[PDB]
């Protein structure tokens, strides 16, 4: 039995980490978007800035 | 419909990472390591994969021609035993 | 004599249960990886055109 | 992976401006390794068989 | 485990606890058997005498 | 780039947790009548970083 | 006397198995350590790459009657010619490290189960050694073939 | 004996529901803008065993 404790430590701590797994995972995806959204708003800029000369 | 790091890839602006592709959908591979293997040993058992999860399985695609084994798990339809 | 016929009993067990065990994961790998490579072609050539 | 890599080659022909980052450019490259992997993984259970 | 993290857990301890344990349980046992083997000798040396007294 | 620097660090701590779940699944899924299993030398020794939790 | 000889020849190999051990974990560690800088060092890789091309696009963004080719753009694509080889360099060689691990620490666990081996035979030998003629453990069996196996 | 005709008859009733399984998948994998795609002979053909549900 002291075994069959050991196992169940050993599984609460699993669950723990692959939860924490999912949480970084989709903070991962939202940022991915983010990025792609900064990106094009800085294209669009410059491309404005461009034509101030006229 | 597409994903971010593919769509972030087909632009002008060189942001993507140093690798194939992005990483959160992927698994071991990439640099992983430990990897476990079964030295063959007359005796003892040959378990594989030692990766055991526990986790979605659909209990679809379960034809094996002769598992007359104490296994084919959920419904299996046996008996007890005889005893002796 | 009773020592070793149980040994070699025990040892006939074990190798089946690790054939049967090695036979369904196989099972199980081919038509995964088979039906997701259809996927990726289907994708491609459908994309291009 | 073969026909993957045929298909792949040809469009470094495209002389000038056509020349262009593509769908089949981001798409092959990872197709490809994930059918080497693959290949690599299946030697593996093989020489376990 | 990692670079960072390679951390000391309570399973670290239960794992130590378990080994203590049963180094003393192997004491136990090696001392329970002196004294089996001690008694069969005296029972040995009694039927010895009463064979001889036969 | 701050953007850029936060994407690489949470990589690195996504694929260091991955690690950590391999090993220890591996770990649960070893049981007794294993075949690369033996006594050790020094199991009660100690890590050299020792990091709490 | 032929025991106590047998006894002291498995101590010596238990020594020096003991410290070899020892010197192929140290070593594994130090591998570790560098293996780490190395993805520290490609982590580094990835930003004047995007620098260079925000210049080149800078550069791109001119008026007609002046823009022209020059060292700048040669040296901004040899600039990012170098970056990229640089980039397959590093992880074809971190590649090759990580299966250097793998076979290392392969090598480790053979050697760490026959020290063991070795260990438990020679506590069974030193435990049983102790034996006199007069004292207990003194036990009457039948002989048998596996005594000569 | 019995039960080996049994198990021989659904064996064969397994195969062929399953190819009849890729067969629809196929059938929704395609759509437009294929390169296999093209006109064929007689659509409105009517099968010879003529069997229903």
């Amino acid at each position: 039995w002291d075994e069959h404790d050991n196992r169940t430590r050993l599984a609460e701590r699993i669950d723990t980490v692959n939860r924490w797994k999912e949480t970084l995972d989709k903070c991962l995806t939202d940022l991915d978007a983010e990025i792609d959204s900064l990106a094009q708003a800085k294209e669009s800029a410059e491309q404005n800035l461009q034509a101030k000369n006229l | 419909g597409l994903p971010p790091a593919y769509t972030q890839h087909l632009r002008e602006m060189a942001f993507w990472d140093p690798a194939i592709t992005a990483q959160y959908l992927n698994s071991g591979p990439r640099w992983g390591c430990m990897q476990w293997r079964d030295r063959q040993i007359r005796g003892k058992e040959f378990v594989v994969t030692r990766n055991q999860f526990g986790a979605k399985l659909p209990w679809r695609s379960d034809y094996v021609p002769l598992l007359s084994l104490p296994q084919r798990p959920r419904f299996t339809a046996q008996d007890f035993r005889q005893r002796g | 004599w009773y020592r070793s016929n149980l040994v070699s009993f025990q040892e006939s067990n074990s190798s089946r249960h690790n054939s049967e065990r090695l036979r369904v994961d196989t099972s199980r790998l081919i038509q995964d990886k088979y039906q997701q490579i259809r996927k990726t072609q289907a994708h491609s050539t459908q994309n291009l055109g | 992976l073969k026909v993957a890599q045929t298909r792949l080659d040809e469009r470094t022909r495209r002389p000038n401006v056509e020349l262009c980052r593509d769908m089949a450019q981001l798409r092959l490259v990872n197709e490809v390794y994930e059918v080497d992997e693959t290949i690599q993984t299946l030697q593996q259970r093989l020489r376990d068989s | 485990r990692s670079n960072v993290e390679l951390c000391r857990d309570q399973t670290q301890y239960g794992l130590i606890d378990e080994v203590h344990q049963l180094e003393a349980t192997i004491n136990t046992m090696k001392q329970k058997l002196a004294q089996t083997q001690n008694a069969l000798d005296a029972l040995f040396k009694h039927l010895a005498r009463i064979q001889a007294d036969i | 780039c701050l953007l850029q620097e936060i994407r690489q660090q949470l990589n690195s701590d996504h694929r260091d947790k991955m690690e950590t779940l391999e090993i220890d699944r591996g770990c649960l899924s070893l049981n007794l009548t294993s075949p690369n299993i033996s006594l050790k030398v020094n199991p009660t020794r100690i890590p050299k970083d020792s990091t709490t939790l | 006397r032929k025991v106590g000889e047998r006894l002291e020849d498995m101590h010596c190999w238990k020594s020096e198995l003991q410290r070899e051990i020892d010197e192929l974990s140290s070593e594994t560690d130090l591998m570790m350590a560098q293996k780490l800088r190395l993805q520290r060092a490609l982590d580094a890789t990835s930003v004047p790459y995007s620098i260079a091309t925000d210049n080149l696009q800078c550069r791109e963004r001119r008026q007609h009657p002046d823009l022209v080719r020059d060292y700048v753009e040669v040296e901004l694509l040899k600039e990012t010619e170098l970056i990229r080889n640089i980039q397959e360099l590093l992880k074809r060689t971190i590649g090759q490290a990580v299966d250097q691990i793998r076979l290392n620490r392969e090598h480790k666990e053979s050697c760490e189960m026959n020290w063991s081996d070795k260990v438990e035979v020679y506590n069974i030998d030193d435990t049983c050694s102790r034996y006199t003629n007069e004292s207990t453990q003194v036990q009457f069996y039948p002989h048998s073939s596996k005594f000569e196996e």
